[PDB]
């Protein structure tokens, strides 16, 4: 997976 | 046991933790609990680059930890905590977040000052004496909070 951010 | 993060964040945690963590059950449990106990914190995954150059996608929890309104002078520190893939066998590691922060807004009188290295890594005592069988992420942030606190009033 790649970086992710549930807020951004 | 009340949950403060929304559904989208719980589902996201479920999703990102699975592929990375040796112990997804504990990592999920401890991460959710941390977020539920410290409302200023949020999670994200980011690539951490190890000392030998190896990049590794990891869960990171970040935000500003602040002393409570308890009559003492307020102190805040923005931090980034990383959860290693072998958590809790290996301890989390935590740095100051250097965006809009000057590491020199932290009184040398603050007990936490002693533990911040030139690079911004915070060598908390609990991390040095990590006990995989008895410790969690909440305890790490609690110790951080206790070191941010203005040292007690004396009569000298």
């Amino acid at each position: 997976q790649v970086p992710s951010d549930p807020y951004n | 046991g009340k949950i403060s993060v929304p559904e989208a964040v719980v589902n996201w945690l479920f999703k990102v933790i699975q592929p990375i963590y040796n112990d997804g059950r504990t990592t999920f449990h401890d991460s959710l609990a941390l977020l539920d106990n410290f409302h200023s914190l949020r999670p994200r995954t980011r690539v951490f680059t190890h000392s030998d150059g190896t990049p590794q996608l990891l869960l990171s929890i970040y935000g500003t930890i602040s002393t409570g309104e308890d009559g003492s002078s307020p102190h805040s520190i923005p931090v980034i905590m990383w959860v290693p893939s072998m958590y809790p066998v290996k301890p989390p590691f935590i740095s100051i977040n250097l965006e809009n922060f000057d590491m020199n807004t932290i009184s040398s009188s603050l007990p936490i000052q002693e533990y911040i290295d030139s690079n911004g890594w915070i060598a908390l005592p609990i991390l040095h004496a990590w006990d995989p069988a008895a410790m969690n992420l909440i305890m790490v942030v609690q110790e951080l909070m206790s070191l941010l606190h203005e040292p007690p009033q004396d009569q000298a």
